[PDB]
């Protein structure tokens, strides 16, 4: 009687291990991974996790008496965290809020914030004004005709080469809550702006990715942008 | 019985006379008394040592030599020869009798001893295995080519009733084939039983492809492949690629209904592995002591430049840059924020005929984790990553690449030229921010690919031109170019004292190596880059300052004359971490002023050598107080 | 690490690290169901 | 008891695989044909093991006739059921077992329908005697085995019904019968098998010298006592081609080889001699190619177009829509110690270039397709054939010029041999009174100094040896080496390709072909003089304009 029954959700994560260190002529190895109720849809495909589990046992239907292994998921660790729309956070603790205004009210601020972009680099320091200029932006808009102004603000920067434009990029990824290093044709095997494949289970369109999309609202730092 | 009476057999085969429960007791205490007394003449008893040795270091695994059980017993060693499967759960048995004597608590933490029968005489290769060859000994030889990963197999099997519930005693499982049960003997019923995994004690397995070495292979024929059963102390032992030798029982398979595809009673074959011997950077004290002893020396820097490629004749600069890039220097991240590359990028750019690829594969051999990779060859790993799903296996694998597979190691691009967009974005990506994204297949994620970068290259048109700089005589591009640290250009100039030398080299390496006929060596050479690439770790002091800093704005102001392409900031890093790497193969934990004019001395060989001729005719004169 | 799991730790808590590949959607399983017989009309509640 | 294998030979008639009927199965039978793929040797269940369910108790030497049978007997009485038994294979007894594909000769095929297969099953004695890439003649019985592919063909499949006439039956209630199509196909079981030459018409000497008799030995010692035996060989190759006495040594020193050296660090030095012709159309550069597979044993001929990547190499294919993949040995495999003849290699695509040049350096081919991975041996000679860039041979420019194929094909050639078309009265008259002669003549036009079958036993008894250089010719290769490179100082730009060190290797190897041609175990420098004149001849100069 499916009216008065309870039900919960299962499953299924693959687990491989850590690309960096596989034999140079093996096929890296997996293992299947069961979790329910609280402990599903708590990680992304992608992220490296410590999981703490019961290794386990089920037969599938090469050996008489031969097992497949698999891992009863107890608890799930994430040893970093993305960056992202969904996963970024907006609540704010107190004596955080506190310390965010005592800043504010420092009327050295500008110099501050200068300084502590790239301090590693020597000079350039009105790219330096020009990157906090980048990282705070202006104020979007929903004007009354449905029509947009944008506030984030576009900065390029050209010039001879060995001259920490790269180290301000990296800076830039490093510092934003959200942003994404990329070059002009993109990643080894990450595409750039919008990506739309079909889905490998389901042959249905779907965003893959792209250094765009992945970080809104936030900063993609385009080395190379004449080869594009 | 005595042995006399076991080399007559009284049963229609050797398997049901050694079944015989008189004859296997025995055959338990024969094998018992050569465990027990056997000495080599030396008055020291080998196998009562491998027990100590096995039980002191919590193995299972026991040795013994065939060689020595046949000159003790021969009638056993053709027993065990002929008949393998009872001998070996016999002598297991008496093994474990053996070492619990030794060590009375062995049985509750083991409670099963394998024994690895040794140096078996007869020698098969897989093509001459036949009817004969069936439930018994083999040796045979072979490269490991794929292996399977490791399963559990039951090994003390604990049943449940459905209907009572309770866990029935434990059942031993052999490999041969499934066991069963139909009674409970606490409610008295035949019906389902079913086996639980949490109480049920399991065995390690592995399947393993060994394929004939093809230097052994008959002309005209194909290699044999067999299938290889390693059971729970042999697996992983054996990695693909490598040549191994495994004793084993070479036993018939089954299968349901046999082959219908056939239409003959066809059977497949197994060899369960009794025994593999294989046809490791671990340093001792001693190891380290030797290290530091041959650290001492003034000119071990140079003799490690001799020890580099000895194959390869005349080519001291390039083979100063491999040893530099082979060690390396540190990596850095100065509060966080600001992170440094610490390992040293080489790309030789030659002529057809220069001998960079027999560098490269020195390279594979001596580097510990070295990746090679080609642009326009297919049989290779690749140097993009990607997200791929297994036609067979229905299952997808994120493989790093090249690049990503070689993190904390070495990358060896051959033909780095003729590299297409996808490869050389991921170059690009791999050199700028020591790291791999990946968007595929619902996956996004990054991965670290800290890789040094040694690089093969031929110049455009096949020929270096010295009146054009290096910018123009190849494909790549300058972000790509710049990203190395040292470019060595060798060009195969004619000489005729120095083709002499080359030439009377390669013809003396070609007699030495006909089958009718101060270097470190290399097996320590090993050890010492591992050791000094993970222990060394140098640092340069504060008063040091004042001389990079003026060669700087020496070379810089003459570059700006000369009118070549200029020298920026990351000249002077390659500088220094070039400094920190002769540091490091002296095992010093300071850099001091000599490696410092030494790393100069190379950086600005290699800035000269890739300048126009006109460029170069002024810079040597301008830059000989540095080169020396 | 994935690949020293031997079969000594099978029914055993492990810690491994490593990447994930892929999150397979939500499967529904039962916690509490209650059933009916057919023609008997009996009622009976599994837990599970 | 053991096996006993009755092997006939030396039928009247042997048989093509399409005249094959259906009215000599079961009979004795003598057929032929080249050997494509063959089968791991395998155990066939021949006097089965059983024990009785009921009974518990064995019963042995159950004879087995092709499909797996269970004896319904049960001589013990303890049971009154025959039909469940269980096999035991360990005390069971077998056969050797394999299954070699053997395909129509390609003077045997018909006028427009392509080669039909047939799997041949070898047992006892006769397994591992069937190689890939050689013809075969298979003396057996054809056999039939069943077929289940024959489903949806059209025609009326026979049918076998049990027949219900005799038995008494009763309608007392509560009608199912055992009905089996009978389809089915030819195969054949081979008891000899004898290989017959893969030409129209082992490494130690002392086991080929016993092979021989005493006229046939005494022939080679007198041809190998000749002094003019050196000009006889290379007048002997291709008789029917007039003048190229240079690609003629070329291809006799490539047939000839030179050894092959392991060093101590683990590189292996080739041995395999690779010849390239390149020049103007119809030069005769497609006849050399021809007289070589047709003379040479273990030698295929290719064209570059028709070629493909993985039939060049190996190739892994799928069977009867299964589970299992089969490696099939591609070009490479079956000319495997032979040469590998490639015509047209400019109109080869770069991937097949790819793939044929990962085995050229590295003498091995690597399978990873599917759930196969796996080595395989390509030691092969590469005799390839290519025509410039437009057709004529552009005088003007260098080798590489005119020639699309890439570097690394480029640089693992040890002779180039470019054939130029010049217009002079009597060298014309001369070939087109050789030509037309030749037409007139049939074979008459033919005579060379050695017959085929004599310079085939020749180059047999001299791949044999292994010279040895010796402290004079290591000095003249030395000297060698260094005049070539300052001839190509003083040329600059007028060579077609450059001297490097891969051309002393190749001096090294055309300088034991040599002393393999000359049937001497030490290599003396006149050797060393006529490998350095043969390759300083296949390079040639080019022209510049005047300004
Ligand atoms: N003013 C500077 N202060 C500190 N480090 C610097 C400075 N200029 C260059 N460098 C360093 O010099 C090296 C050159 O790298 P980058 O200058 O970041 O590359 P980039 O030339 O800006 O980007 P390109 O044009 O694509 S190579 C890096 O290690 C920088 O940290
Ligand atoms: N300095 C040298 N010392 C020893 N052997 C050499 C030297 N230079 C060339 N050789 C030999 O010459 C041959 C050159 O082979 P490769 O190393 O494959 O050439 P390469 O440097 O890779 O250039 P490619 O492949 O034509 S672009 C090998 O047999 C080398 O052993
Ligand atoms: N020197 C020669 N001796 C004998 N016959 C020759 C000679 N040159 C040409 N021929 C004949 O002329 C024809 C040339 O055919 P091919 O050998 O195919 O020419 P080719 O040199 O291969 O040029 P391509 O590449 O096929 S356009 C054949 O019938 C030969 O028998
Ligand atoms: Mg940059
Ligand atoms: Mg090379
Ligand atoms: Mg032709
Ligand atoms: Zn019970
Ligand atoms: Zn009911
Ligand atoms: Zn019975």
């Amino acid at each position: 009687i499916h009216e008065s029954s309870k039900f919960i959700d299962q499953q299924f994560l693959k687990l491989q291990e850590i690309p960096e260190l596989v034999p140079v002529g093996e096929m890296p190895r997996n293992l299947t991974m069961t979790c329910d109720r609280y402990l599903t849809n708590k990680v992304i495909p992608g992220t490296r996790v410590t999981i703490v589990g019961i290794y386990s046992i089920y037969n599938s239907k090469s050996g008489v008496a031969i097992r497949t292994p698999y891992i009863k998921i107890l608890g799930i660790q994430s040893d970093v965290e993305t960056s992202s729309i969904w996963n970024s956070v907006t609540m704010f603790t107190e004596e955080e809020e506190e310390e965010f205004l005592q800043l504010s009210r420092n009327p050295k601020l500008y110099e501050i914030l200068t300084n502590s972009i790239a301090p590693s680099i020597f000079g350039n320091e009105d790219i330096k004004k020009a990157i906090v200029c980048l990282l705070m932006g202006g104020s979007k808009k929903i004007l009354p005709d449905g029509m947009r102004l944008r506030g984030d603000i576009n900065v390029l920067l050209l010039g001879d080469p060995g001259t920490a434009k790269s180290q301000l990029l990296k800076f830039v990824e490093k510092v934003s809550p959200i942003a994404v290093y990329t070059s002009g044709k993109g990643s080894s095997a990450a595409g750039l702006t919008a990506s739309v494949q079909r889905d490998p289970m389901t042959r249905e369109f779907y965003l893959e990715g792209g250094a765009m999309v992945l970080a809104d609202g936030g900063v993609v730092c385009i080395d190379e942008f004449d080869k594009m | 019985l005595t042995l006399e009476s076991l080399s007559n057999v009284k049963a229609n085969s050797y398997s049901e006379w050694i079944t015989q429960p008189n004859v296997s007791r025995t055959i338990a205490r024969e094998l018992k008394s050569f465990l027990l007394e056997y000495t080599d003449e030396t008055g020291r008893s080998v196998y009562g040592a491998r027990i100590r040795t096995l039980g002191e270091m919590n193995s299972e695994s026991l040795e013994v030599n065939y060689r020595h059980l046949a000159e003790s017993k021969a009638i056993l060693a053709l027993f065990l020869a002929k008949c393998p499967e009872e001998m070996l759960k016999i002598f297991d048995l008496v093994a474990m009798e053996a070492t619990e004597l030794h060590y009375p608590d062995y049985a509750r933490i083991h409670s099963e001893i394998h024994v690895r029968i040794s140096d078996f005489p007869t020698i098969y290769s897989l093509r001459e295995l036949r009817e004969s060859n069936l439930s018994s000994l083999v040796r045979v030889t072979g490269v490991v080519t794929r292996r399977t990963g490791v399963f559990p197999q039951l090994k003390y099997v604990k049943f449940n009733c459905l209907k009572c519930g309770s866990i029935l005693g434990p059942f031993f499982q052999d490999s041969n084939e499934e066991i069963r049960i139909s009674f409970c003997t606490n409610c008295k019923s035949k019906g389902p039983f079913r086996v639980n995994g949490e109480k049920t004690v399991y065995r390690n397995y592995q399947r393993v492809t060994l394929q004939e070495a093809p230097g052994t292979v008959p002309p005209g024929r194909l290699p044999r492949h067999r299938e290889v059963i390693l059971l729970a102390d042999l697996v992983d032992v054996s990695k693909p690629g490598e040549e191994v030798e495994v004793t084993g029982i070479y036993k018939n398979n089954y299968d349901g209904n046999l082959n219908a595809k056939n239409g003959f009673p066809v059977f497949a074959t197994i060899i369960e592995a009794n025994s593999i011997k294989r046809r490791v950077f671990s340093w001792t004290e001693e190891e380290e002591r030797e290290f530091r002893k041959i650290s001492r020396d003034r000119g071990i820097i140079d003799k490690i430049i001799s020890s580099m490629a000895p194959s390869i004749y005349g080519h001291r600069d390039i083979k100063t840059a491999v040893a530099c890039s082979l060690f390396g220097g540190v990596p850095k991240n100065v509060n966080g924020k600001h992170s440094i590359r610490g390992d040293i990028n080489v790309l030789l750019l030659g002529d057809p005929g220069t001998a960079k690829s027999q560098i490269l594969k020195y390279v594979e051999k001596t580097a510990h984790r070295a990746v090679f990779a080609t642009g326009q060859g297919a049989s290779a790993v690749g140097l993009t990553a990607s997200v791929r799903k297994d036609p067979i296996t229905k299952e997808w694998t994120l493989e790093g690449g090249a690049l990503v597979l070689a993190d904390k190691g070495v990358c060896l691009i051959d033909e780095f030229d003729k590299m297409n967009d996808q490869d050389r974005t991921s170059i690009h990506e791999a050199m700028e921010q020591q790291s791999i994204s990946i968007s595929k297949a619902g996956i996004v994620t990054t991965l670290q690919a800290r890789c040094s970068i040694i690089a093969a290259a031929n110049p455009n048109g096949g020929r270096y031109n010295s009146t054009l700089p290096l910018a123009q005589n190849v494909s790549l591009t300058e972000p790509i170019l710049s990203r190395f640290d040292i470019l060595c250009v060798v060009r195969d100039l004619v000489d005729e004292e120095a083709d002499e030398r080359l030439a009377t080299f390669v013809v003396d390496s070609h007699v030495r190596s006909h089958p009718e006929n101060s270097p470190i060596p290399q097996e320590l050479l090993m050890k010492y880059i591992h050791y000094a690439r993970t222990k060394i770790y140098p640092k340069l002091h504060q008063m040091d300052m004042d001389k990079v800093s003026r060669v700087y704005a020496d070379l810089r102001r003459e570059s700006i004359s000369t009118g070549s392409f200029p020298i920026t900031v990351r000249h002077l890093e390659s500088i220094l971490r070039i400094a920190e790497s002769f540091a490091k193969m002296r095992l010093s934990e300071f850099v001091s002023s000599y490696d410092l004019d030494r790393a100069i001395k190379v950086v600005v060989d290699s800035f000269v050598d890739a300048q126009k001729v006109s460029v170069r005719r002024q810079l040597r004169r301008s830059f000989a107080i540095y080169t020396l | 690490p994935l690949r020293d799991l031997d079969s000594e730790h099978v029914s055993k808590i492990v810690r491994l690290s490593g990447i994930i590949i892929s999150t397979s959607v939500l499967s529904s399983r039962a916690t509490y169901l209650s059933i009916m017989c057919r023609n008997c009309r009996h009622t009976t509640s599994i837990t599970i | 008891e053991r096996v006993f294998q009755i092997s006939f030979f030396n039928l009247p008639t042997v048989h093509r695989i399409r005249d094959i009927r259906s009215e000599k199965i079961g009979s004795l039978l003598s057929i032929s044909g080249t050997v494509t793929r063959t089968s791991e040797v395998r155990p066939e269940l021949y006097k089965a093991s059983f024990t009785c369910d009921m009974c518990r108790a064995i019963v042995d030497n159950v004879e087995q006739s092709f499909k797996y049978t269970e004896p319904t007997f049960c001589p013990n009485p303890s049971c009154e059921n025959r039909a469940f038994w269980t096999l035991n294979v360990t005390r069971s007894r077998f056969l050797d077992w394999q299954k070699v594909r053997i395909q129509e000769n390609a003077n045997e095929i018909p006028t427009g329908s392509m080669p039909r297969t047939l799997d041949v099953i070898l047992r006892g004695d006769s397994v591992e005697r069937a190689k890939p890439g050689d013809r075969c003649k298979f003396t057996g019985v054809e056999i039939v085995v069943p077929d289940v592919t024959q489903l949806g063909l059209p025609g009326v499949k026979p049918s076998s019904t049990l027949d219900t006439r005799g038995i008494s039956k009763t309608t007392e209630g509560l009608r199912s019968l055992g009905v089996r199509d009978l389809t089915y196909k030819i195969s054949f079981l081979a008891c000899h098998v004898i290989s017959i030459g893969s030409n129209i018409g082992e490494r130690d000497q002392e086991v080929f010298l016993n092979s021989l008799s005493s006229d046939e030995i005494n022939e080679l010692k007198e041809m190998v006592k000749d002094e003019h035996i050196y000009d006889k060989l290379v007048r002997s190759i291709a008789p029917a081609v007039f003048g190229h006495e240079a690609v003629k040594k070329g291809i006799l020193l490539q047939m000839l080889g030179g050894v092959h050296k392991s060093t101590v660090e683990g590189i292996k030095l080739r041995g395999d001699i690779n010849i390239c012709v390149v020049g103007d159309p119809s030069t005769s550069k497609s006849q050399f190619l021809k007289y070589v597979v047709g003379f040479a044993p273990r030698s295929v001929y290719t064209s570059g177009k028709a070629s493909s990547a993985a039939g060049l190499t190996a190739a892994v294919v799928r069977d009867e829509e299964g589970g299992d993949y089969t490696i099939e040995a591609g070009a490479l495999m079956l000319a495997d110690n032979g040469i590998c003849c490639i015509d047209e290699f400019d109109k080869m695509d770069i991937s097949d270039q790819v793939a044929i040049h990962e085995a050229m350096e590295q003498q091995t081919i690597s399978i990873a397709k599917a759930g196969i991975h796996a080595t395989l041996n390509a030691r092969t000679s590469i005799l390839a054939a290519a025509n410039p860039v437009g057709g004529r041979y552009n005088r003007k420019l260098s080798l590489r010029g005119n020639l699309n194929m890439t570097a690394p094909i480029m640089s693992r050639f040890d002779l180039f041999f470019v054939i130029l078309d010049d217009c002079n009265e009597k060298i014309d008259t001369e070939l087109a009174s050789h030509i037309v002669d030749l037409h007139m003549k049939r074979d008459e036009a033919i005579e060379p100094p050695f017959s085929a079958e004599q310079l085939r036993r020749y180059i047999k008894y001299a791949r044999t040896f292994k010279p040895i250089l010796t402290k004079e010719a290591r000095s003249y290769l030395v000297e060698k080496y260094k005049e070539l490179r300052k001839d190509d100082a003083q040329g600059f730009s007028r060579s077609s390709y450059r001297i490097t060190v891969r051309q002393l290797e190749s001096m090294i190897r055309l300088s034991e072909a040599i002393a393999r041609a000359n049937c001497v175990d030490e290599i003396t420098p006149s050797f060393i003089a006529e490998a350095y004149d043969l390759l300083r001849q296949s390079i040639i100069r080019v022209d510049v304009d005047d300004v």
